[PDB]
């Protein structure tokens, strides 16, 4: 009907369509199975009706609604990227984190978490609203966030962030759900040993703090 | 578990555990990360 | 060895930029190549043109094309004309003094939009690269630089000193605040690019690529997204091409300048309900820019510039209800000094009256001493022109197989031989005495003509195996050189056509021929990008010289001796000596293909029709790590103690520049230091600085957040410094020091135990998770 995307049947049991001036096949349709004998076109509503060797009919119709919804997605993405940018600019780390998870921007999510700890250094682990958001988090969102925490924990300088998020998840999620989520065991097994490492290192720092105490004791004894 | 290159084409993940998104990087960041990858691949 | 430079430029009416109109209609500003024109409309005479002080081709000139005037805009009240060029520099002229007073450079490519508020003594610019910048004049510096687009900046608009709105070649519209100094709002405007933008105090109009135009509103509503922008109106069916420039008018209309030789004026009283398509304005040439002028809302007066050098005016009476006119009124058109199209043939008389012929056949005679046109005639697509010194006549060979001849005194058509050749006649030349003429024509034909008294008559013709490109006859009238389709340059004895010699070896067609005054040297140019100079006594290739990256379009000798000029498509003109064979000079005058070159008969000035309508007369005549530590420690502790003393009373340049609290500044220097030197630095620093160090640590413990940010670093440094200077530290007695240490101990322990408990909670919880899952889903 468009006089451009001319169409061809095929006894292989499939249709393929292409622009007349193109010379290369655009779209392939494989509804039918065995053969295909009869092919007809409704013009004013460009509908393709195909009948095969068997007694099965198929009706087909083009859509530009695909283009409309694609443009919808692009518009929505740009809007929410601006939302995230302005959020990191002004505050509202709860909103910023929501959008960062919805878009998957590891830098922006990580900075959000670091700033959240900074402002939360003054039970509660973050802004109460942020904690509620983590509570309402989804399953694939949980797997993505815990993967990110796994990497940030592999690092040495960012384990504070990673541990803080993991603790928040544990205190605001259901352990049955976490065990049940697929792959979660692989993620957790990756996480643990680095956590043990950081545990020991922090312990030794406490020990040296007691060195400082000793210096105090001797100073007082001299005084 | 070491860490390696990220699975999605939209990201690059360095060794030290940072994960990058190709889109949310600025243009100059794109360029500098580029020149680094280029000199690494040149050394290899 | 002499030095020569340009001394004129004609036909530079309409370059590629935006015409700026002035009330007294009043005079007009427009763009010349590397130059700016202003002239009155009723007269049409160049009131003035502003250029730069160094002529091109001088000793100081740079071997690069001068940047072209791509945009310009002025404030009449302040009498300041800002102008921006292709290379991204913006200068600004005073019209009274006709001079520039300050220049800038902030971009890296051509500049598209200039707007400024002299009231805010600030110029705002948006260039071909993606960044928009705001300059101030009394500050003569860039206040800042807004940059969030990614393609260019096509459309641009501002409010006060407070808001900005911008659209670009990537179809997104952005709103920026100026105090918060950032890009706040974006919306995808059009699927592809988003060219055109013009904003009313309430609504704005943005046009895309296919007559799709959208009508949105403004507001200062304080939502995150709303109020600032909307998607109300979608209008369409203006034309079939992309819009380019939209502008308002009100004593209630606006105009959209398209790229299809069309402007469309609309009226404002869903899209149909609001808008009202007033009328359409059509010209015969591709249009460039526009600006209106109206009075009493009874007449519409508009200025336009076309692609070719034509300035157009348009007047329409009306009565707020009807355009009153099925067509507009061209009350003024400004061309006469132009050409309407690309030039192809330049010729000089002995009295030095200049010629220029074009696709129009708009054969034009100028004169040097006045620079203005002398007179014009029209003959259609004419390729080559030539003087007849007898009577100062002119002759034209065209793409149609047609030969014409005109007079400088009488009218055009004295004689006009039709059907001279089947296809285009590609070249012609006259004998030095001027009774025998020769034509080379794409019929593979060489027609010999005689000037009977007056008429022409082909006394004979010659037939060649291949197509013919150019023909040249000796100044001594001894030889006749033919440049054919294949790389063939034949030379015949003029008297009898004896096929005297052949010349070959250009791998491409030969496009230009000349021979010396002594008829010994012959110079040939082809598209192979290299000139070959030959001796005609034996037909030998004396030398081959590569030059003119694109293709050497035409070559000419000098009457005195073997010094020649070469002009190509890459828009350079090279002046060579055929005895040293080195480029004496390398002129970079203009920026389009240098089609036509013509040399003075005796003088030395040369003229070089570009493709950009250029006629050129050329006339002749370190501390150490640790060391930095103690330095910054001095600064920080001194500032902290000064603050403490000031506080007790109430009971630096570097710091104010970098906008950092002193504690954070010291932490910065610690981060920047490198650990392998950190060890040695902490040993080096003397005990007094150690004591200052402990004061700093107490300060951070007061400022908790830094402590949590850099807990391992501060712990490591503190502990090592104490482990080194223990003996002396405990030996000293200081009650305030006891208090400091007690603090540092308590806060450090508390922070460590906090992160400690975190890690332990996490490890035990995750171990529980794993053992639980292992018990359940592992058999």
């Amino acid at each position: 009907n468009k006089q451009k995307q001319l169409i061809s049947c095929g006894a292989d049991g499939l249709i393929k369509i292409w622009d007349c001036s193109s010379g290369e096949c655009l779209k392939t349709l494989d509804g039918h199975n065995n053969r295909l004998w009869a092919l007809s076109t409704m013009n004013d509503g460009d509908m393709i009706v195909s009948a095969d060797a068997d007694g099965v009919f198929q009706f087909w119709k083009d859509c530009e609604q695909e283009i409309e919804e694609e443009q919808e997605k692009a518009k929505l993405q740009v809007e929410q990227e601006q939302s995230l940018q302005n959020y990191m600019s002004k505050g509202d780390w709860t909103n910023a984190f929501l959008l960062a998870m919805t878009l998957d921007h590891p830098m922006r999510l990580f900075n959000v978490l670091k700033r959240a700890l900074g402002e939360s250094r003054s039970e509660v682990i973050f802004n109460e609203e942020l904690d509620q958001a983590i509570s309402i988090l989804n399953d694939e969102q949980l797997i993505l966030l815990m993967k990110r925490c796994r990497d940030w924990n592999t690092n040495a300088k960012t384990h504070t962030i990673a541990q803080r998020t993991i603790r928040c998840i544990l205190m605001h999620h259901n352990i049955a759900k976490l065990s049940e989520i697929p792959g979660m065991v692989k993620i957790v097994d990756a996480i643990i040993p680095y956590t043990q490492r950081h545990f020991t290192r922090v312990d030794n720092l406490v020990e040296q703090s007691y060195i400082l105490d000793y210096a105090l004791v001797e100073m007082d004894k001299l005084f | 578990y070491n860490v390696g290159k990220a699975e999605k084409d939209g990201e690059i993940r360095l060794k030290n555990g940072v994960a990058m998104s190709k889109e949310e990087l600025t243009r100059e960041d794109k360029n500098r990360l580029r020149r680094a990858l280029k000199r690494k691949r040149s050394k290899a | 060895y002499q030095r020569f430079e340009q001394a004129a430029a004609f036909g530079v009416i309409a370059s590629n930029a935006n015409c700026v109109w002035i009330p007294a209609p009043g005079q007009l500003i427009t763009s010349a190549l590397e130059d700016v024109n202003i002239w009155d409309i009723k007269t049409g005479d160049l009131v003035s043109k502003l250029s730069d002080g160094l002529p091109p081709g001088a000793s100081d000139a740079r071997g690069a094309k001068p940047a072209e005037c791509t945009y310009l805009e002025a404030h009449k009240d302040t009498d300041l004309l800002a102008v921006g060029y292709a290379d991204g520099v913006i200068k600004v002229w005073d019209l009274m003094s006709k001079t520039v007073l300050l220049n800038f450079n902030g971009h890296k490519a051509a500049i598209t939009l200039l707007q400024f508020d002299g009231t805010g003594t600030r110029l705002i610019s948006g260039s071909k690269d993606s960044n928009i910048i705001v300059w101030d004049l009394v500050g003569e510096v860039g206040l800042y630089k807004l940059r969030s687009h990614k393609d260019s900046i096509t459309g641009f608009w501002c409010q006060g000193e407070d808001w900005l709105i911008s659209t670009s070649k990537d179809g997104m519209i952005k709103l920026w605040d100026l105090k918060t100094h950032q890009c706040i709002e974006t919306h995808i405007a059009h699927t592809g690019e988003c060219w055109g933008l013009a904003v009313k105090d309430d609504l704005l109009i943005t046009t895309g690529t296919d007559s799709q135009v959208k009508i949105w509103k403004l507001d200062i509503e304080n939502d995150k997204m709303g109020g600032k922008l909307t998607e109300m109106g979608i209008f369409e069916k203006q034309s079939k091409q992309r819009g380019l420039k939209i502008e308002f008018i009100t004593n209630s209309f606006f105009y959209i300048q398209n790229a299809d030789k069309t402007i469309e004026t609309f009226r404002i009283r869903y899209s149909s309900f609001i808008l009202h398509p007033f009328q359409t304005i059509r010209s015969l040439y591709k249009i460039k820019s526009a600006s209106w002028t109206t009075v009493s809302s009874s007449k519409l007066e508009l200025v336009l510039t076309t692609s070719s050098n034509t300035i157009e005016y348009y007047s329409i009476p009306y009565e707020k209800r009807d355009p009153t006119s099925p067509a507009p009124l061209k009350t003024h058109t400004i061309e006469l000094q132009g050409q309407r199209t690309d030039v192809r043939s330049i010729d000089i008389s002995d009295d030095n009256k200049l010629l220029a012929t074009a696709s129009n056949g708009s054969l034009k005679i100028w004169n040097i001493k006045t620079h203005k046109c002398i007179r014009t005639f029209e003959c259609g697509y004419a390729l080559t022109c030539k003087f007849l010194p007898g009577g100062l006549l002119v002759i034209l060979g065209t793409r149609n197989g047609e030969l014409q001849l005109f007079d400088l005194a009488s009218s055009s058509l004295l004689d006009t031989i039709e059907d001279a050749h089947d296809a285009a006649i590609w070249s012609l030349d006259l004998t030095s005495d001027g009774k025998r003429l020769v034509t080379g024509s794409a019929d593979k034909t060489v027609k010999f003509w005689d000037f009977k008294v007056l008429k022409l008559h082909h006394d004979t013709t010659l037939e060649l195996t291949d197509d013919i490109l150019c023909v040249r006859v000796s100044p001594d009238d001894r030889y006749l050189a033919i440049s054919l389709l294949d790389n063939t340059v034949k030379v015949f004895f003029l008297d009898s056509m004896k096929f005297y010699l052949s010349l070959y070896g250009h791998k491409l067609p030969v496009l230009s021929i000349d021979i010396s005054f002594d008829s010994k040297m012959i110079i040939t140019s082809s598209a192979d990008k290299n000139i070959k100079i030959w001796g005609l006594d034996f037909g030998d290739c004396h030398k081959s010289l590569f030059a003119h990256q694109d293709s050497i379009m035409n070559v000419k000798f000098l009457p005195q001796s073997h010094n020649f000029f070469s002009c190509s498509k890459d828009a350079v003109v090279k002046y060579w000596d055929g005895e040293k064979f080195e480029c004496i000079q390398k002129l970079y005058a203009h920026q389009s293909e240098v089609w036509a070159l013509a040399v003075a008969t005796d003088g030395g000035f040369v003229v070089s029709s570009s493709h950009d309508h250029s006629i050129r007369i050329w006339e002749e005549t370190s501390l150490k790590a640790g060391e930095r530590l103690m330095e910054a420690l001095d600064l920080g502790i001194a500032e902290i103690e000064g603050l403490e003393a000031y506080n007790r009373d109430m009971k630096n340049a570097v710091l104010i520049a970098v906008n950092k609290t002193p504690e954070q500044y010291i932490m910065d220097t610690l981060l920047r230091i490198r650990m392998s030197q950190l060890e040695d630095a902490l040993m080096v620093m003397p005990f007094s600085y150690v004591l200052k160090f402990l004061k700093f640590i107490d300060t951070v413990m007061q400022n908790k957040t830094l402590l949590h940010s850099h807990l391992p670093l501060i712990c490591k440094n503190l502990f090592f410094i104490i482990k080194f200077n223990h003996k002396e530290l405990v030996s000293q007695k200081n009650e305030e020091l006891k208090l400091q240490i007690n603090r540092v101990k308590t806060e450090l322990r508390s922070a460590l135990k906090s992160t400690e408990d975190d890690l332990g909670f996490n490890v035990q919880g995750l171990k529980f998770v794993k053992q639980q899952w292992n018990l359940r889903h592992n058999y």
